[PDB]
């Protein structure tokens, strides 16, 4: 899929966007902006949620997939695959 | 054994009859998806999209017989399904103690899901209950129904 | 939830019922029926996925409740929760 | 520190604002589902029915501020994402080498998400390019930005 993996990338290259903007404003700075750090914490939550959400995604269409080689495998125990 | 036998290729095209409901030789998402809510499950129309999309060879939009092959080719490889089998018992074990009583059974198994009869239930106790206590250790009895 | 609660117990049952049956004809009998073993096959894997399926959508549901959770704590690095 | 402190309530109630859109007082959910939304994830009627259930104390089909409390208790401890952060910069590890050059970062992040101008990216280039030989050594910069 093509939309899932352009979710991917946009979503991968934020989280490297903001580790470095909360990494500078809190660690590279002489004065912390607070407001600044809770800008980038904010953007960086919304970046890491949306690869966990495309993960579970992929995780269930792997398992999608299982269940119709699963059903298949019927017409050839406990076992699945 | 080697991830061929002209035996499976055989039952695999009585497979895809399971799929192809018009049998004109290709399953559809339409298709897709009624074979696999009959399973009980949900996809979404961009999930069955991406279920064809992941083996679309021709790219045509359905899925052929011969595509039906790359991704089966790729899964062979089955697993023993202890351990779950063994969660799902633990559904029904209340106090978290590791049995399940033998009257705590037929009141799930006579009422849950598809069900079994009363009689069918006196057979499947019988084979695990092993000590003859009326109590059915189940990680012991999945042991033995997977070894 | 009680309609995930409600499809855990049914496929839950069904799990027990299916492997019971898979187990009964393919080692208590004298004669293995496989048209039998085919046909509760089918309702064991439908029972095992739908399972798998309640449990991927309450990962689901947890991390979207931890992402609201998540939002609300920048009120308050790059830990997370 | 321990489970709570006047200063964290008074944040929390500005927090409840980011999700009241109204301010009537009460979190619905379409103004979830607006919230949810606006940080890029898709949540379902049901699962916004179901974020509610789950903390829905007096079952009026809304959270008030009290109820927007015990879901939080339940959830206050935090844990590092060092693993998580190391696996989006590994989306861009092209060979798979644990390194990205200098120059694939500026193609990144110049062209991908919100995006860095070219010379934010020459400010973290600087700190991450630890051995000055134009290769960042992902695994290393990202232990760093956590340690
Ligand atoms: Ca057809
Ligand atoms: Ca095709
Ligand atoms: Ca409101
Ligand atoms: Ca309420």
């Amino acid at each position: 899929d093509t939309q899932l993996t352009k979710r991917v990338k946009n979503a991968a290259a934020n989280v490297l966007r903001e580790t470095w903007l909360i990494y500078k404003n809190t660690k590279l700075v002489k004065k912390i902006d607070h407001a600044k750090v809770r800008k980038h914490q904010r953007k960086f939550l919304q970046a890491i949620h949306q690869l966990r959400s495309v993960k579970m995604e992929q995780r269930k269409l792997n398992d999608q997939a299982n269940t119709l080689v699963d059903l298949a495998k019927t017409q050839l125990h406990h076992h699945h695959h | 054994a080697d991830q061929l036998t002209e035996e499976q290729i055989a039952e695999f095209k009585e497979a895809f009859s399971l799929f192809d409901k018009d049998g004109d030789g290709t399953i559809t998402t339409k298709e897709l998806g009624t074979v696999m809510r009959s399973l009980g499950q949900n996809p979404t129309e961009a999930e069955l999209q991406d279920m064809i999309n992941e083996v679309d060879a021709d790219g045509n939009g359905t899925i052929d017989f011969p595509e039906f092959l790359t991704m089966m080719a790729r899964k062979m490889k089955d697993t023993d399904s202890e351990e779950e089998i063994r969660e799902a018992f633990r559904v029904f074990d209340k106090d978290g103690n590791g049995y399940i009583s033998a009257a705590e059974l037929r009141h799930v198994m006579t009422n849950l899901g598809e069900k079994l009869t009363d009689e069918e239930v006196d057979e499947m106790i019988r084979e695990a209950d092993i000590d003859g206590d009326g109590q059915v250790n189940y990680e012991e009895f999945v042991q033995m129904m997977t070894a």
